[PDB]
């Protein structure tokens, strides 16, 4: 069997284009926002399984503490 | 030789030309060497010969070159990738393009070279074979182009022709009767060309740009809107312009951008035309709902085209087509953002720039979808870069003779120019350093340095009483290049600032007001500054007031006293959260200050009554104490009080951790995974003598209420805000599994949830899963079946020894068992799984009917065999044999599960 590509249908029919004209809320969609907090914004920042997995739960904000716990971060 | 000179080759009009050659000599073996080359442009490997062409109609034609395509995949040459193919493309529709315009003149009328090419080409866009009818569609779209060219060349040669009649028609009569001529074979050399256009345009546009294949949609659309934009006067009506309008609606995210971009091409960069704005106004509506369309490169042209249909007119948008557009500058998604900021700029940006800057704060205030202005401003960069810039403007308003609300959000704007001046970066979220960009941030950081090293200390002045705007002025500092408060000969702007931030300390309690204030002091507080000194004195004597206060405090407050009361605690909690917050980034051991929080948690558990608040930050403050200690470490009498200190805390955190209090068990749970995982045996490990005395093993205890808590809190049934806190609560109990200081086995319970919890806490299980695999590929497949084992379990207390194999509950399980098994040394890890699984299948034997039982976990486990293995899967057989018996291998009948099971052995 041929790897030809043959087409069955070549047109799209007169009546699913009125269609179209008349309905597009299928390619459309909801407004995606960017972070709206400060604090929203600091966890996508701060967010995800990498960021989690390496660093503290209780936040550190002295790199001189913040190292006695990524020092411990492999097994 | 064509199709091969036209990808190999030489200059597109030197082959054009020698084909004109040709043609001149013998038309016949020319033209057949036309149509070769557009079938062969097709990927086809037949040959049109010479008796063909003589003989055959094009659709005899096409059939036989249809059977003779002799392809191997189903690839050709318009949709094969890479550059040579990219080149192919251009030369090919360079070559039409070209072939066309080098005839307009002669051949191009002589009645047979033209309708050959039209009536191949039209037939092969009526092809079912897609690579005719792609290859032909693009070909006949640039032999129409070419056609518009010839025509618009026509009309000019025309409109010369007939000014040169009239010029005569005034003057002699000899000269008139051969402008008269000319000017006849011209209109016919037009309607010729009309024609050819005409037959172009019913039998291959109006099919074919409805075309199924989105490619050739799309193929179609750029060019009509190239005709409209190249001869205006001809192709600019509505008669054209429709399809464009249908063809936006089209369902394909490729076909649309290019309905936009052909409107685009007709106001950039020229305008004006009453037939166009008709249009527009007729389609504006379906226009600015594209600047949500689901594709945002699609979404970007619709705000650029509305941008540019701004220019024409404003009068066809209305208020709230542009409030829609205004929106998206708080986008997600970047090129959205800056695209829809320049729309705003254009649309209402037009003391010189301080009406500018005031304009832009009422927009923000306007704005009810953000609450800060880190997106506003970076969507405004790009275009309003002078006005976000101007801070000796922003500051002037702020301080030198409006409303409070709007001077929050002048600090709010100004706050963020700053950041993204100083960081070079866009805000999270909007990302994706040159040699000039680093000079004009140097140049920003000390204009921003100069400016608001003099000013802060007066900004801090006239609003240290508005928490909100001090938190946002004390980030100020940490963007400062704190050289030039020494050789500009600035520190007595520096003793101000010291001044004022002592103050805001001690007359605020909100948490994170004072948390800038240590953040802020930690960055003054660099020792890399001749700064340092004077920064540290301050620092140094604002905690000795606050611990002197502290204890004197502690002293009426722990005896009997009066009450103490509800107000007497606010007094410490007050003075206790200053302390916490500056211990945190801080070094305040030289206050020995875990006396006086040992003190304060040791008499909460007692007294049973103890305010929330102090708790947590007592608990918060003794962490640090603890932390720094062990920063600092040679003494070996300061190595076995830090001990002493840590067993004790740990032990506090342990007795909190089921106070009745819910932000309380919290907050000593995750105090707890941290020092678990500090003081883990990892402490040690980084070329660490002195560190192997400090290590903590938790008891199994302390290890089961670790967990407890995590099934409490973690595992049940705004709210974003609830969901941030929990995620980061099972992280800090998963870091103690994948380090391995809690045992494996307590994952079971938490590997069991990968499913029923897998938008709140998929990822993190699956990385706690990943993080076991490699680290131990086998106990990690045991605990994930003891998982599997531990659902099994639940169901039977739930609903007895009946299950019902297709109810939903046991469905379930088998569910999350499969893709368990997509998680699979690499082979003795599966030999393992189903050894336990059989254990577990065996477990209890049945007492009656007969002497089942627990044998149902066969079809859980069932779904393991399929990874593993023809030389394994005898091994497993063989143990299985251990365990079931001849007559229970023999009746079939309910025993299902054993029988599925063996199937896959």
């Amino acid at each position: 069997k041929r790897k030809l590509i043959v087409d069955s249908v070549k047109e799209l029919d007169s009546k699913t284009i009125r269609a179209q004209l008349s309905d597009y809320s299928d390619i459309v969609t909801t407004l995606d926002l960017a972070p709206p907090t400060k604090k929203l914004m600091m966890w996508k920042e701060t967010g995800g399984v990498e960021k989690l997995f390496s660093l503290p739960a209780q936040p550190l904000w002295n790199n001189r503490l913040l190292k006695l716990f990524t020092r411990c971060l492999t097994p | 030789m064509l199709f091969e000179v036209v990808k190999m080759g030489s200059a597109m009009q030197s082959v054009v030309d020698d084909w004109i050659e040709s043609y001149k000599h013998d038309r016949d073996i020319a033209l057949l060497d036309l149509i070769n080359f557009f079938i062969q442009c097709s990927g086809c490997k037949g040959v049109v010969t010479a008796e063909m062409f003589r003989h055959m109609q094009n659709s005899e034609i096409i059939r036989k070159m249809t059977e003779e395509f002799d392809e191997d995949s189903g690839d050709y040459p318009l949709t094969m990738a890479g550059p040579q193919w990219k080149k192919f493309k251009s030369s090919f529709c360079e070559f039409i393009g070209v072939l066309v315009r080098q005839c307009q003149y002669s051949i191009i009328y002589d009645e047979y070279m033209m309708d050959t090419v039209i009536s191949l080409l039209t037939g092969l866009s009526d092809s079912q074979v897609r690579a005719f009818r792609h290859t032909s569609t693009l070909a006949a779209m640039k032999l129409m182009t070419a056609l518009v060219n010839v025509a618009l060349n026509l009309s000019i040669n025309m409109d010369n022709t007939q000014r040169q009649y009239e010029a005569e028609r005034n003057k002699a009569n000899e000269r008139l009767e051969l402008l008269l001529q000319k000017r006849k074979e011209l209109q016919e050399n037009q309607d010729e060309i009309e024609n050819m256009m005409n037959a172009i345009f019913k039998g291959v546009f109006v099919h074919r740009y409805r075309d199924a294949i989105a490619e050739i949609r799309a193929i179609c659309i750029e060019e009509i809107g190239i005709w409209m934009k190249m001869y205006s006067d001809a192709f600019l009506n509505d008669s054209y312009l429709k399809y464009v309008g249908w063809t936006m609606h089209d369902k394909q995210g490729e076909v649309r951008l290019k309905c936009l971009t052909a409107l685009q091409g007709l106001y950039y960069n020229k305008e004006l035309n009453s037939k166009l704005e008709l249009f527009t106004s007729r389609f504006k509506d379906r226009i600015v709902s594209m600047t949500l369309d689901k594709e945002y490169d699609v979404a970007v042209q619709a705000i650029k085209l509305l941008t540019l249909v701004l220019q024409s007119s404003e009068e066809v948008l209305t208020a709230e087509d542009c409030e829609n557009v205004y929106h998206l500058v708080y986008s997600a998604h970047r090129p959205v953002a800056v695209a829809a900021g320049e729309f705003l700029y254009k649309k209402l940006f037009s003391g010189p720039n301080a009406n500018l800057v005031k304009t832009l704060v009422f927009f923000f205030l306007e704005s009810e979808l953000h609450e800060h202005a880190a997106y506003l401003v970076d969507s405004m960069w790009d275009c309003a870069t002078e006005l976000l810039k101007d801070w000796e403007c922003m500051n002037s308003l702020l301080l030198e003779e409006l409303t409070d609300r709007q001077e929050s959000a002048l600090i709010e704007i100004m706050l963020c120019t700053i950041r993204q001046a100083a960081e070079c970066h866009p805000p999270v979220g909007r990302g994706t350093l040159t040699a000039k960009e680093k000079k004009t941030q140097l140049d920003d950081r000390t204009k921003i340095t100069e400016l608001f090293a003099v000013a802060l200390p007066q900004l801090l002045a006239k609003y240290s009483v508005d928490a909100e705007k001090v938190t946002n002025l004390l980030q100020l500092p940490q963007y400062f290049d704190l050289e030039i408060y020494t050789t500009g000969r600035l520190e007595k702007h520096l003793d101000a600032l010291l001044r004022q931030i002592r103050n805001i300390v001690e007359k605020h309690t909100d948490t994170d007001v004072l948390e800038a204030c240590s953040k802020t002091y930690h960055a003054l507080c660099n020792e890399e500054f001749t700064i340092f000194n004077r920064v540290d004195i301050s620092r140094s004597q604002l905690i000795d007031e606050l611990a002197d206060k502290f204890n004197r405090l502690l002293e009426d407050f722990l005896q009997e006293g009066e009450e103490p009361d509800e107000d007497d605690a606010y007094q410490v909690l007050s003075t206790l959260k200053r302390i916490t917050a500056f211990h945190n980034a801080h070094d305040l051991s030289k206050w020995d200050l875990f006396a006086c929080n040992y003190k304060l948690l040791k008499t909460g558990i007692e007294n049973g009554d103890m305010p929330e608040q102090i708790v947590i930050h007592a608990l918060q403050c003794t962490h640090y104490v603890i932390l720094w200690q062990l920063a600092k470490i040679s003494t070996k009498e300061d190595l076995l009080r830090l001990k002493k200190q840590m067993r004790v805390f740990c032990q506090i955190c342990q007795h909190y951790l089921t106070n009745v209090n819910t932000t309380v068990k919290e907050q000593a749970f995750t105090i707890l995974c941290d020092i678990l995982m500090i003081f883990s045996h990892q402490i040690m490990s980084g070329g660490r003598d002195m560190l192997e005395p400090l290590v903590y093993t938790p008891d199994s205890s302390l290890q089961s209420e670790l967990l407890s808590f995590i099934l409490d809190h973690v595992f049940i049934e705004s709210k974003i805000e609830a969901l941030h806190k929990r995620r980061n609560l099972l992280a800090a109990f998963c870091k103690l599994i994948v380090y391995t200081v809690v045992e494996m086995n307590t994952a079971a319970d938490i590997f069991k949830q990968y499913m029923k919890y897998y938008n709140d806490y998929g990822d993190i299980i699956k990385e706690t899963m990943s993080k076991t695999r490699q680290i131990d590929k086998i106990q990690c497949a045991k605990t994930l079946i003891l998982s599997l084992q531990q659902l099994f379990n639940e169901m039977i207390q739930e609903n007895g020894y009946n299950f019902d194999r297709s109810s939903s509950t046991f469905s379930g399980i088998k569910e999350l068992a499969r893709r368990f098994a997509l998680t699979f040394k690499t082979r003795e890890a599966i030999a393992m799984l189903h050894k336990d699984g059989i254990e577990f299948a065996f477990k209890e034997p049945n007492p009656q009917g007969e002497s089942p039982l627990n044998l149902a976990f066969l079809d859980i486990l069932s779904e393991f065999s399929s990874k593993l293995l023809r030389q394994d899967k005898r091994t497993v057989y063989v143990y299985l044999e251990k365990f079931m018996t001849f007559q229970m291998s023999l009746r079939r009948e309910v025993w299902l599960p054993l029988m599925s099971y063996r199937n896959s052995l």
